[PDB]
């Protein structure tokens, strides 16, 4: 069922990653469509700045092996001292923006092994497996 | 059964307008002095411009709804104020003006058409002045209420002097449009104003154009090929007007004879005013050369096509315009900058029935100049020092359509400029490319 | 053998579909190379939307799994109601431009399942998959 | 190890590929963050050409089959004529500084072969798999 | 003044109070003309 933009914000992590794509579309959106003059340069950075926030981070997923996005799995285990809590804690029970109120604390810290560990333990093995 | 396959890279468009820019070769840019026309800031051309014959490929051309013509146009505009600007302003110039007669050799041939006021002037001494003179023609100024005179521009808006180093000679421009969009050119010779070529070609950009400002007669165009070419939104309807392209390029050359200084006098502070020194040399009115045989020959080729499109038993005649408002009424046009008001009476003066020799075209001289119709500003010429004579191809006309059942009347005019920039671009369309298309293709796609 | 840029306009959708990379390349470009002035934010405005008209497109076909653009299938079938038609009637005797004269009707209406279907139910199922 | 934008600049071109990542994300970088003014239009131009400068490259990337990139593998055999060296006279006696002063010569050469032969050919072939 | 830039015109006009002070008929002063100047 067609919700809307953030239409599932107010619902279970688990509900909410049912329709990721309903927000996607707006998370760059597009379209849009005397000299100089008030606007004439904001319209112009801020269409810019969307342009950036967006890439940022999508080049990131980039970087972590997956670019079929809005969901993947990784080879990087789960470190207990992240809110140590059950998926029935978690996901049936707690929102998005819940969940950042706590995990936000080691973002930078979970990025590193993301950014990493298997982006370069996947390959050099490959290689080695084209060996023959 | 057949399934949705996707393509992508897809030879379709869409007629579109987006927005264009200039490409200038390289030379142009060597002409250096200081910024020629409003034009540096600009891509240099590429040393081998493409193209390709499109082979099957047939579609309408429109020119009467091509905007490429009105971007052209508001551009030239922009590039004539920004070359203004940063010039000098002849504001203090607004002043009662104390004129008198000019004695030309004895009677009077040259009517006079300058005099030769006085009246005090200031300087960068900011406390004392001083008396100066100069000449100005009688078409720039008005008697108040020796005698009292006026710059005619005073009561209508202030004047800018255009600096001495810039020109206005016409330089060739090239168009090109941004990834995406297409420029199609169709080469067939054959042209109504509009509809099917079956003749399309592609091109990156759009060949050199000359930015020729000129009413009345088209100056420095293309030429056609065949026959000569007419080209209405409306042939029967007389509201509208016809345009005319030539196969042959037809000699003007034009003069004027006076090897006249230049008493630049220093209104400061530190900008600097050019007024009229001296003039001295062959006091004769400056005039235009035509050949009679040749115009006789090209007029009878353009009223051969008139016959094709009003009847093989109709008369035509040729008229000047209908008298007003200058700008309008005769031939204006730059050489070397000075500004040229010509009486064509000389050249639009004949009839055809039912089925050396030379013309000499008086000139007139203005030097305050309002350009493209619009009002609220003017622009002021400064004389060119040194006797001025120039030659140009004139390859068309703008004519207009004036007890309707054999007899019809023709004559020049103009007045929008839209139109000189039309009867070039007329070659040339803008299409959107889309990329993406779907089409039924046996195929299921397996994990 | 190389046409040059929309070389194949003039031809069938099976022969145009040879060369599509001949366009591809062009659709962006690249290149190209007193302040202000005309055409001081005439190239600029420009080369920007030169930036979004591709992107605005190219986010649908990364949304519509395929990214390997130019050609990709799906999993949805053609409905009969989108101009019912022969390959032979449609594929070896129609050119691009007259195929969209048709079928532009239905643009948004087929994108609506491209936007979803397959990208929908392609996953979870294989969330399912991973079970084991 | 971690060892800085471009530490491995300074070491065989089999040495500098355990780490391509490092460089890459700097390649684009990101981040950054009266009117007009001396660098009003100047931190606007060079962050345009930032961009346009990345996407001109990786798109070629896109073409040639690989998209997963810093490394991958085609079909196009090496042809001799481009500099006749062993393996351990390249890889493990060469920076790639040193490589590109010679193989520079052939770059548009051999970047023809890579733009279309097995573009062109590994598909259709597929196509044809797909009979059955 | 005038466009003609040379003799001036006597004229009159009205203005408040308010937005004029007395110098020093008597004579009087845009009030604005001791703090800036003022844009129509």
């Amino acid at each position: 069922v067609f919700l809307g933009f953030l239409g599932a914000a107010g619902s279970t992590m688990g509900a909410a990653s049912m329709t990721l794509t309903v927000q996607a579309r707006n998370l760059l959106s597009g379209i849009v469509q005397l000299k100089l003059t008030v606007w004439g340069i904001k319209q112009l950075q801020a269409r810019v700045l969307a342009v950036e926030r967006y890439l940022r981070d999508q080049q990131l997923l980039g970087i972590w092996g997956c670019s079929g996005k809005l969901i993947c799995c990784t080879n990087v285990p789960w470190n207990s001292s992240w809110s140590n809590r059950n998926l029935s804690e978690i996901w049936d029970n707690m929102t998005w923006l819940q969940w950042d109120k706590e995990i936000s604390n080691y973002t930078q810290i979970i990025y590193g092994l993301l950014e990493e560990s298997q982006n370069q333990q996947e390959k050099n093995e490959q290689d080695l497996l084209a060996l023959d | 059964n057949l399934w949705v396959t996707v393509y992508y890279g897809v030879p379709v468009w869409k007629d579109a307008e987006t927005t264009l820019f200039c490409a200038s070769d390289a030379k142009a840019y060597e002409t250096e002095k200081h910024n020629v026309w409003a034009t540096h800031a600009c891509v240099p051309t590429d040393p081998n411009p493409q193209e390709i014959h499109l082979e099957n490929v047939t579609e309408e051309f429109n020119m009467w709804k091509n905007n490429m013509v009105e971007q052209m146009h508001t551009d030239i505009i922009s590039l004539w104020d920004q070359s203004l600007k940063p010039c000098v302003k002849l504001t203090p110039l607004c002043v009662t003006l104390q004129c008198t007669n000019v004695t030309n050799n004895i009677t009077d041939d040259m009517r006079g058409e300058l005099k030769n006021c006085s009246f005090n002037m200031t300087t960068e001494l900011r406390d004392k002045k001083q008396k100066v003179y100069s000449l100005f023609y009688r078409l720039d100024v008005v008697q108040i209420n020796n005698k009292e005179y006026r710059l005619i521009n005073c009561n209508t808006s202030a004047c800018t002097q255009a600096c001495p180093k810039v020109s206005f000679e016409p330089i060739p421009i090239h168009y090109c449009a941004p990834a995406g969009f297409a420029i199609l050119k169709c080469k067939d010779k054959k042209f109504n104003g509009t509809g099917p070529c079956p003749s399309v070609s592609t091109v990156q950009c759009t060949h050199g154009i000359k930015p020729v400002v000129s009413t009345q007669l088209l100056l420095n165009g293309s030429l056609a090929e065949e026959e000569v070419m007419i080209r209405s939104e409306n042939i029967t309807n007389n509201a509208k007007n016809i345009l005319v392209q030539f196969n042959t390029p037809v000699q003007i050359n034009c003069t004027r004879p006076n090897n006249n200084t230049r008493k630049s006098i220093r209104i400061g502070p530190g900008q600097a005013f050019y007024a009229t020194g001296d003039i001295i040399g062959d006091i004769r009115q400056a005039h235009c050369n035509v050949s009679k045989a040749t115009w006789n020959e090209t007029l009878g080729k353009v009223v051969k096509q008139l016959r094709k499109h009003f009847g093989n038993n109709t008369i035509i005649r040729f008229a000047n315009s209908s008298g007003g408002d200058l700008e309008v009424t005769t031939h204006s046009f730059n050489c070397g900058g000075e500004f040229f008001y010509c009486n064509t009476s000389g050249l639009f003066n004949s009839t055809w029935i039912s089925n050396n020799d030379s013309i000499t075209l008086p000139c007139r001289i203005k030097q305050i100049i309002n350009m493209w119709q619009r009002i609220g500003q003017c622009m002021y010429a400064p004389p060119i020092q040194g006797v001025i004579r120039c030659v140009s191809n004139i390859t068309g006309l703008i004519l207009t359509r004036d007890t309707n059942s054999t007899t019809e009347t023709f004559r020049p005019g103009g007045g929008d400029m839209r139109d000189n920039w039309r009867s070039e671009l007329y070659k040339y369309k803008v299409v959107k490319i889309e990329p993406l298309g779907v089409a039924p293709t046996r195929c299921k796609r397996r994990v």
